[PDB]
């Protein structure tokens, strides 16, 4: 899409329809005449286009109205309402841009943001743009959170997020124009290598993959068409379903064989009855020929009865010889029908041991994308965010993803090494109690109108809690926290002096020996300028490999690489790093997934702000005080950077609406 | 609406393989045994038919009689009439058999014989004695 309609697409908005959010801010327009709606839509779309065409400078109301035409630039309050809406909700003027009107001299309201991840930083920038007093409290000695980048010499590799999942409607596309991001496309081709260290031939490397995709569609069929979603009161997982589907494919394979050999016995038993009839007829023929012979020994001249006997037995013999020939005819037909059925048997097995192992790699890959064992994923909902996928090739940040949060962190009040311990929220305001991570007895108190909590779901899950809420979070919030899944996946960075792999190959797989270890070092990335190989640990392996030392992990890495490239072509690594995301106290995992028993609605519950009770009983309903952003709060883009980014933008809009007022709804 | 191609999943089958913890292994074994059972049943009847085939060795070759090639005649010799009467006594209304016995009479001539010499050869009595066996 291109033009004004492309701008809507790039902003994840339908170009020819008003969104629910727009309906809320412009109820006059959406409920009104269709002609006004199209004027509204065009103004919105055109303003977006203007911002998108140049995202390095602030787009003001004046500049917007200037570039608008008649009859659209006639109603200036409509244009001002639209622009204000887009600015407030971070659709325009978000990220890093040059300001034309230098920031308001004095600030209004005070907000504490817990965590300087991308979601935290995105909100901070917005709120400051709206003229609020913003302070971020980061536990780490760095910004970025789950955007971590290893840096040493010329070696640069991401231990956190790494991939921009397509620029088509991605807010990171806008960011990438604002920040020096060296974006490089990922070549899709991924050659697999079995345990032995030798490639899977294109023959099998397609039987299995195609079967994998077929098995997925099959689970989808089990869910939506057969309503197979609850089993023994427990919700059915994707793993459970895949197992059931496989078993039924093994069942059918046997069902086929049984009815094929059953076809053989029926035909073989037809032959048995025919051969019996033939033996009994050859018996009567034998005797009848003897009788004719004896009647022929009676030399002429003979009376008519003796003559009849010869003729009679002659007739009777050729008649029985007629039958036997017609029975030998049938025998030939049945005898070849048996060589027919024995020539083409049905499938011997559904999948061999070699096949099942290559399939396990595909499962590991799926376990990697969702950062969790397939037995944890919800069958019904695991892929609920499929419709909102961006268009275009996936890309890698070649200069390290940290360049983004660092760039966002510029000009912001960030307290590093500050671990929030307690969040207190009341009708009159909030206090956040944090400590210094270096000397934990040194205590800080922060007083604010509002708190934006961007703590990871893993952190929010901790038992006993790492952060206490006073008063405690409501049952509806905590239940969502428990229900939601928080997965895990790890990375191994291998730095060498020389390239020994195929330089035109971005990723290559290693097939495990067992199901149990399918996630273990199953994939390798070649993405960076420097000679760096990146090894993935997924599924059940991820959690276990964290208890193993780096040397043992790098050992297994080199072992695998030797098998594939030659035992002398693989040198000792100069620098190595291993991630442990589940162990990390400021993460407690990698990113969220839709657990069995959860749904996309839980993401909405996560995003819902908290409103304290009144101080004095009988006092009016208080303002909402505690707000939530972060990867685990955005239903349509969870477990991503753009999702985090967008959730920040969302809350900053909601908070500013609450504490600065929405002047654009009139 | 329908499962993927080459994939098999019926409501009936799903319920059976998920009825308990090892209902999967149970069903797959009952068919594993059913296969072995049918497989040895095959070799059994293969062995049975192999022996029956050997008892038919040589076929019926030393029991075939050379072809009698004789042209169809219209006139009845006394010999032929007497053959006919006996053939009726042994075959009844099988006009094909009777024709083959006599040798040189067409199936229709045989049927004609039945009406022509009906009273003179008491064919009513001859036919009623054929039915008496
Ligand atoms: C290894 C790994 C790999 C990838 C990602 C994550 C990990 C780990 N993701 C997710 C992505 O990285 C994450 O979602 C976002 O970065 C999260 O941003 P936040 O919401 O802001 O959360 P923070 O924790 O950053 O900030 C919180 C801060 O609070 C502090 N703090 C803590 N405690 C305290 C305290 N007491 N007091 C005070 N402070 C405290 C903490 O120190 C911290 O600083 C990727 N996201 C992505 O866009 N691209 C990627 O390639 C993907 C990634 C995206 C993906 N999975 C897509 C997907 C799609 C459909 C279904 C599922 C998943 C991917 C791409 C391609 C192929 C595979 C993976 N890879």
């Amino acid at each position: 899409p291109s033009g004004v309609e492309g701008a809507a697409f790039q902003s994840r908005l339908p170009h020819d329809r008003m969104t629910s959010q727009e309906a809320a801010c412009f109820p006059d327009i959406i409920s009104g005449p269709q002609q006004t709606q199209k004027v509204f839509l065009f103004i919105r779309n055109r303003t977006l286009q203007l911002w998108l065409d140049n995202p390095k400078i602030q787009l003001t109301f004046e500049a917007t109205l200037q570039q608008l035409e008649a009859p659209y630039n006639s109603d200036t309050v409509l244009v001002h309402r639209v622009h204000s809406y887009l600015e407030r909700h971070g659709l325009i003027n978000f990220g890093i841009y040059k300001r034309i009107k230098p920031l308001p001299t004095k600030k209004t309201g005070k907000v504490i943001i817990i965590g300087s991840g991308v979601s935290g930083l995105a909100a901070a920038r917005q709120l400051q743009s709206f003229g609020m007093d913003v302070t971020l409290l980061e536990a780490r000695d760095r910004v970025g959170g789950r955007v971590a980048t290893f840096r040493k010499g010329n070696y640069v590799a991401d231990l956190g997020a790494m991939v921009v999942t397509g620029l088509g409607g991605n807010p990171m596309a806008v960011v990438s124009k604002q920040v020096n991001m060296e974006l490089a496309k990922i070549k899709q081709k991924c050659p697999l290598y079995e345990a032995n260290g030798q490639a899977v031939p294109k023959e099998k490397d397609e039987m299995v993959e195609q079967e994998f995709n077929r098995l997925l569609e099959a689970t989808s069929y089990l869910s939506h068409q057969l309503d197979f979603n609850v089993l023994n009161n427990k919700p059915v997982s994707l793993g459970q379903a895949l197992e059931v589907v496989i078993q039924l494919q093994e069942k059918h394979v046997k069902d086929e064989q049984i009815e094929h050999w059953k076809k053989i016995v029926k035909t073989q038993e037809e032959l048995k009855e025919l051969l019996n009839k033939m033996v009994n007829l050859k018996e009567k023929i034998k005797e009848l020929h003897q009788q004719y012979k004896e009647a022929s020994e009676v030399k002429p001249p003979r009376d008519i009865t003796a003559e009849f006997l010869v003729k009679s037995k002659h007739r009777d013999l050729t008649a029985l010889c007629k039958e036997y020939d017609e029975l030998a005819e049938t025998q030939g037909k049945l005898e070849e029908k048996l060589q027919e059925l024995e020539a083409n048997p049905p499938s011997d097995v559904y999948l061999s041991s070699r096949d099942r192992q290559i399939l396990d790699w595909h499962f590991a890959n799926l376990e990697f994308a969702n950062a969790t064992p397939l037995s944890t994923l919800s069958l019904k909902h695991w892929d609920q965010d499929d419709d909102f996928e961006f268009t275009g090739s996936h890309l890698t940040v070649r200069n390290g993803y940290s360049c983004v949060p660092v760039a966002l962190a510029e000009g912001l009040d960030i307290k590093l090494n500050t671990a929030v311990r307690q969040v207190r929220y009341t009708a009159s305001g909030c206090e956040v109690i944090a400590v210094n991570t270096r000397s934990t007895s040194q205590t800080f108190i922060y007083k604010c109108d509002a708190v934006l909590c961007t703590l990871p779901l893993g952190v929010l899950k901790q038992q006993p809690p790492a952060v206490q809420f006073v008063p405690p979070l409501p049952e509806w919030k905590t239940s969502a926290v428990q229900r939601m899944g928080f997965g895990n996946l790890n990375k191994v960075v291998l730095c060498f002096d020389r390239v020994f792999w195929d330089p035109s190959v971005n990723l290559f797989g290693h097939v495990g020996s067992t199901t149990a270890s399918r996630g273990e070092l199953f994939l390798f990335w070649n993405l960076y300028k420097a000679p760096i190989l990146l090894a993935l640990v997924a599924g059940e392996a991820a959690g276990i490999m964290e208890n193993i030392s780096d040397d043992v992990i790098v050992g297994r890495c080199l072992a695998i690489l030797k098998g594939i490239f030659g035992s002398s072509a693989v040198p000792q690594p100069k620098e190595t790093v291993v991630s442990r995301w589940r162990a990390d106290p400021w993460a407690r995992g990698s990113y969220s997934y839709v657990a069995a028993g959860s749904s996309g609605n839980d993401y909405d519950l996560m995003a819902q702000p908290i409103t304290p009770g009144p101080s004095i009983p009988g006092a009016p309903q208080p303002i909402p005080r505690l707000f939530f952003a972060g990867e685990h709060t955005i239903r349509n883009y969870p477990a991503t950077v753009h999702g985090a980014l967008l959730s920040g933008l969302r809350e900053a809009g909601r908070i500013a609406d609450q504490f600065l007022g929405a002047m654009y709804t009139l | 609406r329908k499962p993927p191609k080459g994939m098999f999943l019926s409501q009936e089958d799903v319920e059976a393989v998920s009825a308990n913890a090892t209902a999967a292994t149970t069903v797959l074994r009952q068919l594993d045994m059913e296969l072995v059972s049918v497989k040895r049943q095959i070799q059994n009847i293969k062995q049975t038919n192999s022996a029956l085939k050997e008892k038919l060795d040589g076929g019926i070759e030393p029991y075939r009689l050379p072809e009698v090639i004789q042209k169809c005649n219209a006139r009845w010799t006394t010999e032929e009439q007497l053959l006919a009467v006996q053939a009726i006594r042994k075959y009844g209304r099988d006009f094909q058999a009777i024709s083959d016995v006599i040798g040189n009479k067409s199936v229709v001539q045989v049927k004609n014989f039945f009406v022509n010499y009906r009273r003179r050869f008491n064919i009513d009595e001859v036919l009623q004695e054929w039915e008496a066996e």
